[PDB]
């Protein structure tokens, strides 16, 4: 596989050199990445940490494109861009599910670093924790399917690690933690429903944060599971029950409050 | 019924049930086809049964197929089985507590981690309420597995 | 494990006493922060007078009225014992 | 051992040190040139909080010290619907 690999390597500098749209090839190579791992072989790391540089440049350069381009080539730039955000997400996948040495471990943490510091988001809204957590993210039918699974503790926990934005919130206003509490799976998966909750709480994710219909993190809990997992991390702050409070009455917090407790009041 | 289902095959299960098919009928010692479903993991097979109304009932040694489930490490079909409408709190807690225990002394299936974790997700289960708070039954020690006296509060868990 | 809180006209003490305990308990802990002698302190409680040791119970607090989310006003007099002149807290403005 | 936690109106509102210091700006208080290191008194000034909210804020330290592992049995903190909007802006600025 290292000659496949350093062929496929080669081709997609020799693209990504030229300006040129890449998405299908980084998908292809992640395909790869995928299999190999299903064979159960010993994995390069400065491939992995190439290959993620190559995937932070071209979803920088798909979201330039996207800025600014027709109609029907914004559809296109879009589905693109989504499907090079959803191929970094298996290379993140595959680089924490592959054994590295500390340096390559340090330079996969830094693109990482730089492409959530870029802040990439979807249609949704959805950042790189919003679909690191979320079992409803696309999973491409060839050998990705086999090891790229959604919610994966260990994406998230290096997306954290990383400093993505904890509580960031969708175009629903769901935050990363809204989406994993109503995962489908938590008997079957409490692995990835535990060591994410107990990650993304730590990590400093609101567990009252209400979306735009104002409904909690264990308000949008569609599972009992999550319910009882989450009211063990969740930390009481009388600056959360005020704001609850001032919520639920329907007072007037405008201007009436620090402008930093605007939006504290704005999603508690 | 029970040999389709005890295999890996589901179509032939399906086209059995199709045309009213006998699925809560007894088997020798208690298998209405979820005990043998819910024996080697079979996740769709049990999802049809379900569907179909099946019914939970016990085995000749008073297993449900969701302790059956439970008994060997099928963490999906536990899963699949505790959403049935009835279930009854003893029922899920015993659930989660024997696949905890399970994962613990097994072969094919061996996870500790798993173990400690639906092992405390049933304490968390059974002590949330505080009023009408469900209390483990405790058995007395047993002097094969040292002499630990089993785990009746999340803290020595 | 119950709440209490004992007011004076401006002070205001939030203590902690054992179910399984009597009025003797509190007394010493408030005669240690208030540096009073226990005689001279009287729980002058919900307009009624209170005895010295006897009983937690009949005392007038249990544990269901008394919680921390609200501990029942629990008085408190002195020598000249004073009359009950227990400040209100500020009044909240009314909102819209 | 015990925080004097004055208000704007004079009030005392003597709490258990533990319960004060699970604020932030209370130990940020006591700490630095406020030490008052004899156990004697230990206030703190309060020149812009009034009484209420400050009773609403030491009856939530004793909620929280008293409410720190119980599960879900976490009864909830009643706050008035005037008082609210005031509790908001001095649990901000005391880091509660």
């Amino acid at each position: 596989f290292e000659q496949c690999i350093k062929l496929w390597l080669h081709a997609l500098h020799l693209r990504q050199k030229g300006n040129r749209n890449t998405h299908k090839d980084l998908l292809r190579f992640a395909q790869v990445f995928s299999q190999m791992i299903h064979l159960n072989e010993t994995v390069k790391a400065p491939d992995i940490e190439c290959v993620l540089r190559c995937s932070v440049l071209e979803i920088e350069q798909s979201m330039n494109r996207v800025k600014n381009i027709s109609d029907a080539d914004v559809h296109n730039a879009m589905d693109n861009y989504e499907c090079n955000l959803y191929t970094f997400l298996y290379l993140v996948c595959i680089s924490t599910k592959t054994q590295c040495s500390e340096e390559d471990q340090c330079k996969i943490n830094k693109q990482i670093y730089n492409l959530i510091h870029l802040d990439p988001r979807t249609r949704e809204g959805f950042t790189l924790l919003h679909l690191a957590v979320n079992s409803n993210t696309p999973v491409d039918d060839f050998h990705t399917n086999d090891v790229c699974s959604f919610p994966n503790a260990l994406v998230t926990k290096l997306l954290l690690d990383c400093g993505a934005e904890v509580n960031a919130v969708d175009n629903e206003g769901n935050s990363a933690l809204h989406i994993i509490v109503q995962y489908n799976r938590p008997i079957s998966d409490f692995l990835t429903l535990h060591s994410i909750i107990i990650s993304l709480v730590e990590a400093g994710a609101h567990t009252d944060m209400t979306n735009k219909q104002n409904k909690t993190p264990l308000d949008k809990s569609t599972t009992g599971v999550s319910e009882i997992l989450l009211k063990t991390q969740m930390k009481m702050s009388l600056k959360c029950l005020a704001a609850r409070a001032v919520r639920a009455n329907d007072i007037n917090y405008q201007d009436q409050i620090p402008r930093t407790l605007e939006e504290f009041v704005g999603f508690h | 019924l029970m040999i389709a289902a005890y295999k890996g095959h589901t179509d032939v299960v399906r086209y059995l049930l199709e045309q009213r098919a006998d699925p809560n009928a007894k088997a020798h010692c208690g298998a209405t086809a979820l005990h043998f479903a819910a024996e080697a993991g079979h996740i769709d097979i049990v999802k049809e049964l379900i569907k179909w109304r099946a019914a939970i009932v016990v085995n000749g040694h008073g297993m449900t197929p969701l302790k059956v489930a439970a008994e060997s490490c099928k963490a999906d079909v536990v899963e699949l089985l505790l959403s049935h409408a009835d279930c009854d709190r003893r029922s899920r807690i015993e659930a989660l507590e024997l696949l905890g225990a399970s994962f613990a002394n097994d072969r094919e299936n061996y996870d500790i981690i798993k173990t400690y974790h639906y092992l405390y997700l049933a304490m968390l289960e059974r002590f949330q309420d505080g009023d009408n708070i469900l209390e483990k039954e405790v058995l007395p020690p047993i002097h094969a597995y040292g002499n630990r006296t089993e785990c009746r509060n999340p803290q020595e868990l | 494990d119950v709440f209490l809180m004992i007011r004076r006209h401006k002070t205001t003490i939030f203590t902690d006493a054992k179910e399984s305990s009597t009025v003797f308990e509190l007394k010493r802990i408030v005669e240690g922060i208030l540096k009073r002698p226990p005689d001279e302190q009287r729980l002058y409680k919900d307009d009624q007078l209170l005895d010295d040791g006897k009983t937690l119970g009949e005392c007038g607090f249990t544990s269901q009225t008394a919680r921390p989310q609200a501990p029942a006003t629990v008085g408190l007099a002195f020598r000249a014992f004073e009359a009950l002149c227990i400040e209100p807290f500020s009044s909240p403005p009314e909102l819209p | 051992m015990y925080v004097k936690l004055i208000s704007s109106d004079g009030h005392e509102f003597i709490v258990k040190r533990e319960h004060a210091l699970t604020s932030g700006t209370i130990k940020a208080m006591l700490s630095g040139p406020g030490q008052f290191a004899e156990n004697e008194t230990n206030e703190v000034n309060f020149r812009e909080i009034p009484s209420h909210v400050l009773s609403k804020v030491c009856m939530y330290f004793t909620y929280k010290v008293r409410y720190t592992n119980s599960s879900t049995e976490i009864p909830e903190f009643p706050i008035a619907p005037e008082i609210a909007l005031e509790l908001l802006m001095a649990a901000n600025f005391l880091d509660c």
